[PDB]
């Protein structure tokens, strides 16, 4: 969409300035806490081999994007319900009213939802969300990471060996890192340009870019069929 | 099968 345009020239502005290249890297003068999300990926499961793949939101509103390419999205009210179509038309419903066309896929995203609740660590959990519902428009894996893209204009990439983790907001062009120890910090990528980051940082913006390129390739993909 | 961090 825009976002990704618009994400990807931030990346370009900052990736082009080689941040990690620099005399003296003062990576705290770029943070910005005022900047974290509103909304991020605390956990998700892929049984894309069946259903599709379920996940959690920070607020604790649950999704499901479907393996026909539609959504299913429960409020964190446990009954208030959004659907959406593969076209990305949106119904509001709820679970009380008995939508007989959506029974199945609420039951799927119940399922979903209580093994997340059991089995699976909320990411971001020692974070404060900033003061506001998007849903999964899609994703896909790497060797290395699995990237979301919400339909907001997020994307989130939560690296594999390292759990490591990105979350891009195109609307304030912030990035929040959240590292092994799972400290965050979140850094306008304006001033990352202007201050740098290490090594470190510089590697996981310069895939990110990358990964951004691909959603793209993957809509212009997903629009030749529409 | 795969999931996020358990």
């Amino acid at each position: 969409d825009c976002h990704l345009s618009d994400m990807l020239q931030q990346l370009h502005s900052v990736n082009a300035s080689k941040p990690s290249e620099r005399g003296l890297v003062r990576q705290e003068e770029a943070e910005d806490p005022a900047c974290i999300p509103i909304f991020w990926v605390s956990k998700w499961v892929d049984y894309s081999d069946k259903y599709g793949l379920g996940y959690q939101l920070c607020d604790n509103s649950v999704g499901v994007l479907f393996n026909d390419s539609t959504r299913l999205i429960l409020y964190n009210d446990g009954d208030s319900l959004q659907y959406i179509e593969r076209d990305g038309t949106e119904s509001y419903l709820t679970v009380s009213s008995h939508p007989n066309s959506l029974m199945k896929k609420i039951t799927l995203l119940k399922y979903f939802r209580n093994y997340m609740s059991e089995h699976l660590l909320k990411a971001g959990a020692n974070i404060t969300p900033r003061e506001g519902l998007p849903y999964l428009r899609t994703w896909f894996r790497t060797r290395s990471a699995i990237i979301l893209h919400l339909s907001n204009g997020s994307v989130q990439i939560n690296f594999f060996q390292d759990h490591t983790k990105l979350i891009l907001c195109p609307l304030m062009a912030a990035v929040t890192y959240i590292d092994e120890k799972r400290d965050f910090r979140t850094y306008r990528l304006s001033l990352l340009e202007e201050y740098g980051c290490c090594k470190e940082l510089a590697s996981r913006l310069r895939y990110a870019r990358t990964m951004v390129d691909k959603l793209l390739s993957s809509r212009s993909a997903s629009n030749r069929l529409k | 099968p795969l999931h996020s961090t358990m």
